[PDB]
RNA sequence: CCUCCUAAAGAGUAACGGAGGAGCACGAAGGUUGGCUAAUCCUGGUCGGACAUCAGGAGGUUAGUGCAAUGGCAUAAGCCAGCUUGACUGCGAGCGUGACGGCGCGAGCAGGUGCGAAAGCAGGUCAUAGUGAUCCGGUGGUUCUGAAUGGAAGGGCCAUC
RNA sequence: CAACCCGAUGCAAACUGCGAAUACCGGAGAAUGUUAUCACGGGAGACACACGGCGGGUGCUAACGUCCGUC
RNA sequence: GCCUGGCGGCCGUAGCGCGGUGGUCCCACCUGACCCCAUGCCGAACUCAGAAGUGAAACGCCGUAGCGCCGAUGGUAGUGUGGGGUCUCCCCAUGCGAGAGUAGGGAACUGCCAGGC
């Protein structure tokens, strides 16, 4: 994790911000209970985003039940569908840490009628 | 160098098609063995079985 | 299953009010042993002594690591690459298994036998056993030991100090000398 | 082949580290930068290190291309001039 | 302390010319013996400037003089000049003005430390300051 | 020929000046993807009585870089494994460095590749030594040429010894 | 009887966790100098330099010594 | 505005140490494991399904100058131009003027967005 070390893979796509710059990124949460998301710019424009599991969205709580591909789709489709505009910008969605399971619901949650790579 | 027992070249070849491309080799470390790709006169890669096929 | 229930029932709350503290989450828990045998040929580690991971492995009931080497050159002809080890580990439901399976069966194997070794904690919390060898965990024909280079195993635990453990260990360990 | 005998007289030869291309010039996808020879990526570069480090250039053409490692890995961003 | 003109342990290198410049010391002890004029220990005169600081009275008192000396030279026999330089054996200790010599013990030390002056390469004061407040 | 000091904080500059290295290695020691981080000491541990594999702790370029020295390295270039052949072919904006021959850097373009879900990375190795111009020829390719014409020999061109 | 770690003191071309002057690089600006600047082309000579100042290798901080740099 | 989460600007007046502290909103640890997926041994890590429990560790806060760090003013060292002694060093007119050390500073500050009152 993160506790242990930074000093890890993890950054080195990150640094996204050089060559790519204009390359943003979807960055995706885990942390057990939720999935968030965001998108903003590189790193000229954080003054942007998207939205993790907003609650309210249908019901008041984002009246969902799972966390598997069935939560963690959703978890993602919100992002997509409210960033219309930034698709065929080319996003990007960086793994984070790895790219399995619940991360991979949410990043192909997106691939479907959004982001196109 | 030319020492007969280090290092040599590796004249190569292609399957068909009359190229070369050369590169280097041993002979006491496992050898009588090679093939990659690399491109030809034009179009696609394979073979490249060059000398000493498996 | 077996004896990590004593712990909660019947195990924590003794230490929740010897010590007392008032989390049962600062209650010392045990995280797991890691066994693995050591001295091994300089040069003969090949067919002798490869079966001596065989033992170690269902003496577990795992896959030994038969580790490797991390020495240069100076003196003992090795030289950073060989295996000459075991490790094998157990944190999991299958540690207190060997633990079910020591404090009843054979802790108590040796004729020199008459506890465990008060003073070997590590300074925080954990122990390091010993002994030299035997089986002392039987599973096999027996009628081929190969005196297969002994037993270390480091019960790691996530004991605060030095004798603030203890009281842990001394809480099921139905052997531990008087 | 006896060419041995000390002596420590004796050379290098040395060419390249120079760091050329000072400061932010007018631009062009000149080299400047150079110091350790081999060099890759670079763009419009940014000069950057470590701790104190982080030049800026602010002036270059539209890829500088240069420094290697030893001097502020790679570069570029969003400057140019007016932007980028 | 000692010289012996130990050497600095062994070689590692052995060449530069030289060049001096300023000072930048005070005191250890108790006595002490100010440098003053540029120059160079013999490193052989930190031997004799000792053996020659303890003649009447026994070894008594913490004597310690303190310069390390550090610099090889080399000279040429009656050769022309290959430039390269052959062994050092000689050792000239860089001496700007510092000033080093400690006499631990109460006692008239001027004298005393005077009387291995001589032996020095140049002229010295001597200077005490029996303790601090000169610097922070 | 390569590294450092001399070399006066941009290059560069000498001496029979002070120290060392090269005349290689590597179907991987390259590419990419995913992942991982020293050395050393302290307390414990059977086969120890300096150092062997284990456990925790102090664990901070003091490690490791295929070979000198300098510079560099955690996004590791350091370490491990899977899949592979980009150690590709044709070009190249623009630069650096040379009296010159020449040498080096290089985004981007075209054809086809490998690795990755993907952004993307790859035109050999962390970089800097590991080298020999020309001529005379040898081998393969091509209707470029071929002395009346058709061939051929021989010549060119490309690849290479 | 001594490496190793704490306090107090030094030394370094091939030490640097600091760091000038300054030279060099590019950008504007006024003034001044019979483009002084650059390119291409005809003709060259010229590659033994010596001394003095400053910074240094050497040599003995010797030499109307010797080898670089700069004026 | 108080607090928490991702993502940056800054990279030690932002760090280390020590002490206190916050809870199922978050986060964490955590429950569990046939798997998708993972262990050159291990569900420790990664992975996945999620009771109950606890803030113990982690983490974030806040206090505290033991250790880092920042740091003037003045003086000194150096040095460009111009001169002058003098042995290789140094002086003076003049312009720049440190490193070390000293007083003191100091327990970071900030922005985008999301969730609790
Ligand atoms: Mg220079
Ligand atoms: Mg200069
Ligand atoms: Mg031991
Ligand atoms: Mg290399
Ligand atoms: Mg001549
Ligand atoms: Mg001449
Ligand atoms: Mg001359
Ligand atoms: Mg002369």
């Amino acid at each position: 994790m993160d506790k242990k070390s930074a000093r890890i893979r993890r950054a080195t796509r990150a640094r996204r911000k050089l060559q790519e710059l204009g390359a943003t990124r979807l960055v995706v949460h885990r942390t057990p209970r939720h999935i968030y998301a965001q998108v903003i710019a590189p790193n000229g424009s954080e003054v942007l985003v998207a939205a993790s599991t907003v609650e309210k969205a249908i019901a008041e709580q984002l009246k969902y039940t799972g966390n598997k591909d069935a939560a963690a789709a959703v978890g993602k489709a919100v992002a997509e569908r409210a960033l219309e505009k930034g698709i065929k910008d080319v996003s990007f969605d960086r793994s984070g840490f790895q790219y399995h399971g619940r991360v991979q619901a949410l990043a192909d949650a997106a691939r479907e009628a959004g982001l196109q790579f | 160098a030319k020492g007969i027992r280090e290092k040599i070249k590796l004249v190569s070849s292609a399957g068909t098609g009359h190229f070369y491309t050369t590169t280097k080799n041993k002979r006491t470390k496992p050898e009588k063995l090679e093939l990659k790709k690399f491109d030809p006169v034009v179009r696609q890669h394979v073979i490249y079985k060059e000398a000493k096929i498996k | 299953a077996k004896l990590h229930d004593y712990y909660k029932d019947e195990v924590v709350k003794k230490l929740m009010t010897e010590f007392n503290y008032n989390s049962v989450m600062q209650v010392p828990r045990v995280e797991k042993i890691t066994l693995n045998m050591g001295v091994g040929e300089a040069i003969a580690d090949k067919k002798l002594l490869d079966n001596a991971a065989a033992d170690l492995a269902a003496i577990s009931g795992q896959k030994p690591l038969i580790t490797k080497a991390r020495k240069s050159v100076a003196g003992f002809k090795i030289r950073q690459g060989y295996p000459i080890g075991c490790k094998v580990t157990l944190r999991g439901e299958r540690m207190w298994e060997f633990f079910e399976r020591l404090i009843t069966i054979a802790v108590p194997r040796i004729r020199d036998f008459r506890g465990l070794s008060a003073k070997s904690f590590d300074g925080r919390g954990n122990y390091s056993m010993g002994v030299r060898e035997q089986i002392i965990f039987p599973e096999i024909d027996y009628d081929k030991v190969d005196r297969v280079r002994g037993l270390d195993i480091t019960i790691t635990t996530t004991a605060k100090s030095d004798e603030e453990g203890r009281a842990l260990l001394a809480a099921f360990d139905f052997p531990f000398r008087k | 082949a006896h060419k041995k005998a000390g002596g420590s007289t004796r050379n290098g030869r040395d060419s390249e580290a120079k760091r050329l291309g000072v400061k932010r010039f007018g631009g062009e996808s000149v080299l400047a930068g150079s110091i350790i020879v081999r060099q890759r990526g670079t763009k419009f570069h940014a000069g950057a290190n470590v701790g104190c480090g982080r030049d800026h250039t602010l002036f270059a053409k539209a890829d500088g291309k240069v420094k290697f490692e030893v001097k502020g890995p790679k570069n570029r961003k969003f400057i140019s001039i007016e932007a980028e | 302390m000692l010289q012996p003109k130990r050497t600095k342990f062994r070689k590692m290198h052995k060449g530069r010319n030289r060049g001096l410049a300023q000072g930048t010391d005070v005191s250890f002890g108790s006595f002490g013996l100010k440098a003053v004029g540029r120059g160079r220990l013999t490193a052989r005169q930190i031997e004799a400037a000792r053996r020659a600081m303890t003649r009447a009275v026994k070894r008594q008192g913490k004597i310690w003089i303190r310069v390390f000396p550090d610099k090889p030279i080399t000279e040429k026999p009656l050769a022309v000049r290959m430039g390269k330089g052959k062994g050092n054996v000689e050792y000239w200790v860089a001496l700007i003005q510092p000033g080093k010599v400690l006499y631990e013990m109460d006692g008239v030390p001027e004298e005393l430390a005077r009387e291995a002056f001589k032996l020095a390469a140049a002229k010295l004061p001597i200077k005490t300051t029996f303790v601090t407040k000169t610097v922070m």
